[PDB]
């Protein structure tokens, strides 16, 4: 079926990648992070797409509204996929080792009075298990709603979605910041950067715009529809992919020029990442391939709105987040030897299939385009 | 004979009415109204898009080359300086000039085109002193024809006779 | 619907004409008195300055800057509001900005004027600033492009220009309208000859399509510049080695400060441009309602950064950056930061109560107070970590002189002086697109 | 209004172009305000010595 | 500064330097650079030289 | 500060307060992001009659106590003006060589001051943030560590 092929091939591949958790152990936990958080950024990005669609309300991109909402209930499934981190969590973050604060080791890493309150691995349990009570609660309060305004239309149809956006809104941006400050800030904790809570955010809402976009571009050609969602719908998605590629590269470069300048001890993210060990290769071929080829190819409005291109971009626009995030997650291990392993990729094509398994099975579970909705024909007859 | 006028108070006619005449008859080089009658160039205005993005081509390149030449000529080769060990016009501190200074010299060319499409500075406008075009913004949403090869003859006045016009000046 | 007015396409022209028809206002004659008096106080102390020397401002050497550059970030951060509701609101195409837009790049461009004077004048050697420009000068010398103080120059010398040229182009249909009126009904027959800024306007098909894509262009081409102008003016801080600056979140932050500052002044102008000389039918109160969201967005995005600052002091800070923010709360400027953050956080989180508080008189008493924290935001962030930075030897309070304050005041003076000046000449409202967007301009009738 | 402002882009363009021509073919910045034959107290006359 | 970037167009062999009626020889330049290779003059390009 | 007892134990204690990193180089001569395009590896900083002799200026702080003549010869050799009470009150002084003193007690045990004096001229850096930042190129790492 349409729902089980990304799932059976991806979970067929994920169950194969059990070999990673068994063999070449410490490799697979962190190929799992670069994959796991990608699925989370996919959840994180396309959810914020729904939010901003409601705050400054936009009845022009609403045919591309129901489908992000499907993407969100991933994140509850992303809970039970937190497990492989936890067995390797004592092996990853380097503050879980607890032979370093003031035990008999030669190291008294200045973490005792500074960080140990914020980080203590039973606290890390709640610092994320708390987020499951929010980012899922948005699902059970939004996805339960927006799927339900179709069959059981309300007197107050959107303004309940606004209520999520009235108090469930800011907590999101907070928990994204502290999440990034808890997951990906901490691999090389000899580093202090305030922006990086947004590089994870923007680098998510960067991507998931593409996945939502390419899905229709796939589901327009030999899909269940072919002409309902008109071209100038995607014309806005381009205007978003530029307006958020800016909000990425502004951030990925403000992380760079600021730290390229000062040369501080916090720089040691990049004395090990950028220059050395086959990764100046990465950053160059990244940025040429991550900002300028999109910002150049999509630019002119004579093929910017065409479906199959922006669909072709969602591949080059989201497959690349592997290359964006493999510049953050894994290199603290292969700092010695830039030899990216087969296990680095099985979880990329795995979770990017497994998330999409659930994503179609829910679109198999119920409708695709909302059978009734405010301003639908206003966006369809456009 | 420089052209016609059509007092159309309808905001909507200019889509459907004027689309008749670009097909049936002549080209209608010039339609007149303040605001964008929406969905015009869908069929009416004869355009895939603006053309002068291809003329915005030379705006970005020269400015980009300007800054990038303002530093390969400046930071290393002619009067360099060991300011803070900065490696001689390494990209990043050049980005907010190789980006931003491009915007100025590339925008102004983006508007030099705008001031060049049929050469907007032509205050000489032998129709504009028409004694009733002077309520352009409010009265109606007008039409016009230069003396094209299908020359403005009584048939055109007869054509727009049934395209409901408050009046028909003939400059 | 997003404007409440019993209007047609014509009803605006008679009204905005009456706002530019005849020259006999009285409140003008008071504003041009007190404001120009403010400008007089400005130059009365600004050439008193340069003939004498910088130190009449209250600047010690550790805090070399004080209130002038603080006001530069203010009087440019205040201005991004105007250009971005011209650009952003077309990018998202909310079809909503039209009631206020043309009055906003004014509120930007004059801010940029009273801004740019500071980089020309908080220096001690003003006359030798053309060296900063990349002219091939009388020797083989050229500026240093690793310096954000230079990026500021090109940025503002481009941002004064792009925002102008995007405003001047924005107001072509006005000059068309006024050039059209000057003949048949208006000031004089010789206002038409003054309105050659119409530039042979006729509202034609051939170039109106181009006007749209250009307005699209500058929207998608001034926003990438706006996000670089104020970011440059933040890069100058955060590029440094200071702990209270080197924190990398600042360029998005100060930008949000520019939002949370600029709209915090536009509302001050719209309230007073709504009571006596107001447009009830075009400046709908529902507009200010949906206006304060994008303020209240940055009413919390500004707040999240304070948490990060206040957090990273506890997470992995240098033992100085640990102290750098304890200074901000606990120390000399406890009067500032406790109240400032609380001012910039209470009032926005006290703002959304009665459906965003549509009530007009609360807007003035709040929009001020929202902004006063901004002048503190840049007097705090800049200076509170510029003393008490990496030595006790460089510990010194900042005593601002009585000339620091008359320059601040004078910045309000020249702002109002020149904002009012062209505003009475140009039309306030973006009357071209107002009657073109929400009313029956749609061909579906 | 006026019929022959087709000539007006010329003086706008050309006089602006001449703005550049008059700028750079006029500079002589450290060649005009340098050279001079000052009157000494006595004339040494390096010629003769 | 044109000399401190392009010196060998100007410098004299030091034999009777104060000679106003001095036409230099042919093959002047290559006869000079052999001195900068040997004498090792290395003119200044910096701010430290004269401005302090 | 440090004792002869402690000094006898760890001669590498001037670094121990902020030592080098996990496995990375000693602190001076520590590479930046850039090492291949670093100006010391480019000619235009390296090509003069100066690079022969890099200049530096240590301070045997063990014999430095507030004689305060370290200043005054700077004031006369490399000229300055003075400053008035009415002016220095706002905190400006045109003495280049601060001779700042400091107190260190045992966490305020018996209020034993146990002062320290240490001069602090402009340690004319290599990485030198100040050099980078003058837009009007009034600073440069002149040859020989001089940052003039
Ligand atoms: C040739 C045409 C020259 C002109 C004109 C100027 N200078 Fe020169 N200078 C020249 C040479 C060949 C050398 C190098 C000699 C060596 O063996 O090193 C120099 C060197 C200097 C220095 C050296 C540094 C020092 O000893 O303090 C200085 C300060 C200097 N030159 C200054 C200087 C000034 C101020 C000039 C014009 C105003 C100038 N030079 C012109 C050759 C030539
Ligand atoms: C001689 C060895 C010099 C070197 C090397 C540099 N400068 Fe120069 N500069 C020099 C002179 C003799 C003059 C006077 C020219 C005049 O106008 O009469 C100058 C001029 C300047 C100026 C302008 C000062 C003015 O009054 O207009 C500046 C700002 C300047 N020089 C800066 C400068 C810098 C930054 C240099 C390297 C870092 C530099 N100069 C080299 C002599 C010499
Ligand atoms: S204070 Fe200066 S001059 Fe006095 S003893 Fe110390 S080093 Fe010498
Ligand atoms: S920045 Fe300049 S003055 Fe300051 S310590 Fe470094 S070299 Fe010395």
């Amino acid at each position: 079926r349409i729902w089980a092929v990304p799932l059976a091939i991806g979970v067929g591949l994920l169950i194969v990648s059990l070999v990673g958790w068994a063999i070449d152990a410490r490799q697979f936990y962190f190929s799992y992070l670069v994959g796991w958080t990608f699925c989370l950024t996919l959840a994180l990005g396309s959810l914020f797409f729904v939010m901003i669609q409601h705050l400054t309300r936009a009845q022009w991109v609403v045919a591309v509204r129901r489908l992000p909402e499907a993407l969100v209930w991933t994140f509850p499934v992303l809970i039970v996929l937190f497990i492989p981190i936890l067995f390797g969590l004592h092996d990853l973050y380097h503050w879980t080792h607890h032979e370093l604060y003031d035990p008999s080791s030669p190291e008294y890493d200045p973490i005792l009075a500074g960080k140990h309150a914020y980080l203590n691995v039973p606290f890390f349990l709640v610092r994320i298990a708390f987020y499951f009570f929010i980012w899922t609660l948005l699902a059970y309060k939004l996805y339960t709603l927006s799927v339900r305004q179709d069959v059981d239309p309300d007197p107050s149809i959107p303004a309940q979605q606004r209520k999520v956006s009235a108090w469930g809104m800011p907590l999101y941006g907070v928990t994204v910041a502290f999440a990034s400050y808890d997951f990906l800030m901490s691999l090389d904790p000899h580093w202090y950067s305030t922006i990086f809570g947004v590089y994870f955010f923007a680098g998510s809402f960067f991507v998931a715009l593409g996945f939502i976009t390419t899905c229709y571009a796939i589901l327009v050609r030999r899909g269940t529809l072919q002409g309902i969602v008109r071209a100038p719908h995607f014309q806005d998605l381009g205007k978003l992919m530029f307006g958020f590629t800016a909000f990425w590269a502004y951030i990925a470069f403000s992380q760079y020029m600021l730290i390229w300048y000062g040369n501080l001890p916090e720089e040691t993210l990049w004395y090990r990442h950028r220059l050395e060990h086959g990764w100046e290769v990465l950053s160059q071929v990244l940025i040429w391939g991550h900002f300028v080829l999109p910002f150049l190819i999509l630019l002119p409005w004579a093929a910017k709105r065409t479906p199959v291109l922006v669909g072709t971009m969602g591949i080059w626009f989201a497959i690349i987040h592997w290359i964006d995030l493999f510049w953050v997650a894994m290199p603290v291990l292969h700092t010695e030897h830039m030899t990216f392993h087969w296990l680095d990729v099985t979880c990329w094509l795995g979770l990017f299939g497994v998330v999409v398994g659930l994503f179609f099975y829910r679109i198999s579970r119920h409708s695709l385009v909302p059978q009734n909705d405010p301003y639908l024909a206003r966006s369809l007859a456009l | 004979i420089y052209g016609l006028l059509a007092e159309f108070s309808d905001p909507a006619a200019l889509l459907h009415a004027a689309r008749q005449v670009r097909k049936a008859g002549y080209r209608h080089f010039d339609a007149h109204s303040p605001f964008p009658i929406h969905g015009m160039d869908e069929a009416m205005g004869l355009g895939n898009s603006k053309v002068a993005f291809i003329t915005f081509f030379t705006g970005t390149i020269a400015g980009f080359a300007l800054a990038w030449w303002m530093q390969w000529w400046m930071g290393a080769v002619d009067y360099p300086l060991n300011i803070s060990g900065k490696p001689f016009f390494a990209l990043p501190p050049s980005v907010p000039i190789i980006f931003e200074l491009t915007i100025l010299f590339s925008a102004l060319a983006g508007v030099a085109t705008m001031l060049a499409l049929n050469g907007l500075p032509r205050p000489y406008n032998p129709l504009f002193y028409s004694k009733n075009f002077m309520r352009v913004t409010d009265d109606g949403f007008f039409l016009f024809v230069a003396a094209s090869d299908p020359k403005f003859d009584p048939t055109a006045t007869r054509q727009l006779l049934e395209q409901l016009g408050g009046y028909n000046i003939e400059v | 619907v997003l404007v409440q007015g019993g209007l047609t396409f014509h009803d605006i022209t008679e009204l905005v004409a009456q706002h530019t028809e005849k020259k006999t206002p009285k409140a003008w004659w008071a504003a041009f008195s007190v404001a120009f008096l403010g400008m007089l106080t400005l130059v009365a102390m600004l050439a008193y300055q340069v003939w004498n020397g910088v130190g009449v401002w209250g600047n010690n050497i550790p805090v070399g800057w004080g209130w002038p550059i603080v006001n530069f970030v203010f009087w440019v951060g205040i201005g991004h509001a105007g250009t971005l509701i011209s650009a952003i609101l077309f990018l998202f195409r909310q079809r909503w900005r039209t009631s206020i837009n043309r009055a906003a790049e004014a509120m930007t461009i004059f801010a940029v004027i009273c801004a740019l004077i500071f980089p020309t004048f908080h220096v001690g050697r003003v006359w030798a600033i053309y060296w900063t420009l990349p002219i091939p000068n009388q020797m083989e010398m050229w500026p240093q492009f690793k310096s954000p103080l230079l990026w500021d120059v090109f940025a503002v010398s481009s941002y004064f220009i792009v925002s102008l040229v995007f405003w001047y182009v924005g107001l072509i249909p006005d000059l068309a309208t006024l050039r059209d009126r000057a003949a048949l009904m208006g000031r004089r027959l010789r206002a038409k000859i003054l309105g050659f800024f119409a530039l042979g306007w006729c509202g034609a098909n051939r170039h109106w399509r181009n006007y749209e894509k250009v307005y699209m262009l500058l929207a998608g081409l001034a926003t990438p510049l706006v996000l670089s102008v104020h970011s440059v003016v933040s890069f100058d801080f955060a590029v440094s080695i200071i702990p209270g600056w080197h924190t990398t979140i600042f360029p998005p932050y100060f930008v949000a400060g520019a939002i949370f500052s600029g709209f915090a002044m536009v509302v001050t102008l719209m309230v007073i441009a709504r009571k006596a000389y107001g447009l009830e039918n075009v400046i709908t109160i529902d507009h200010l309602e949906k206006m304060n969201i994008i303020m209240l967005v940055t009413g919390t995005m500004v707040g999240f950064a304070y948490i990060t600052e206040f957090f990273i002091a506890w997470y992995s800070g240098v033992p100085y950056e640990q102290y750098a923010f304890i200074n901000r709360a606990t120390g000399p400027y406890a009067w500032a930061y406790w109240t400032m953050m609380s001012c910039n956080l209470i009032f926005p989180q006290f703002f959304w109560i009665k459906k965003l508080r549509r009530n007009i008189p609360f807007m003035f008493i709040a929009s001020i107070v929202v902004n006063i924290g901004m002048w503190f935001e840049r007097f705090v962030i800049t200076i509170t970590s510029l003393h008490r930075d990496y030595l006790p030897s460089s510990w010194d309070y900042f005593v601002p002189t009585w000339v620091d304050v008359l320059t601040l005041i004078g910045s309000f003076g020249l702002f109002f002086t020149l904002f009012l000046l062209f505003l009475r000449f140009v039309p306030m409202v973006a009357i071209a697109e107002v009657k073109g967007v929400l009313p029956e301009a749609d061909p579906h009738f | 209004f006026s019929r022959k402002t087709n000539r007006l882009p010329a003086l706008s363009l050309a006089g602006s172009v001449f703005g550049g021509v008059l700028a750079v073919f006029l500079v002589w910045y450290y060649f005009s305000p340098e050279f001079y034959e000052v009157g000494y107290a006595p004339p040494y006359s390096h010629r003769i010595h | 500064l044109e000399c401190h970037r392009q010196p060998e167009l100007y410098l004299r062999p030091q034999s009777e330097i104060t000679t106003m009626g001095y036409q230099p020889p042919a093959d002047y330049i290559e006869r000079n650079l052999e001195r900068i290779r040997k004498e090792g003059i290395r003119p200044p390009t910096n701010c430290s030289a004269c401005h302090y | 500060l440090a004792t002869v007892e402690e000094f006898r134990k760890n001669p590498d204690f001037a670094k121990e307060a902020e030592p080098p990193l996990e496995g990375l180089e000693p602190w001076d001569q520590y590479p930046t992001l850039w090492e291949e395009n670093h100006p010391s590896k480019q000619p235009a900083f390296q090509d003069s009659d100066y690079y022969r002799n890099q200049w530096a200026m240590v301070i045997d702080l063990n014999a430095c106590t507030g004689c305060n003549a370290c200043i005054v010869a700077c004031d006369s050799e490399n000229n300055i003006p003075m400053v008035g009470k009415n002016e220095v009150g706002r905190g400006r002084e045109m003495h280049w060589l601060r001779i700042d003193r400091y107190f260190v007690s045992d966490e305020a045990h018996a209020d034993d001051p146990q002062i320290v004096v240490q001069p602090v001229p402009c340690m004319h850096c290599e990485n030198a943030p100040c050099e980078s930042v003058c837009p009007v190129a009034a600073t440069v790492h002149s040859p020989d560590g001089l940052n003039e």
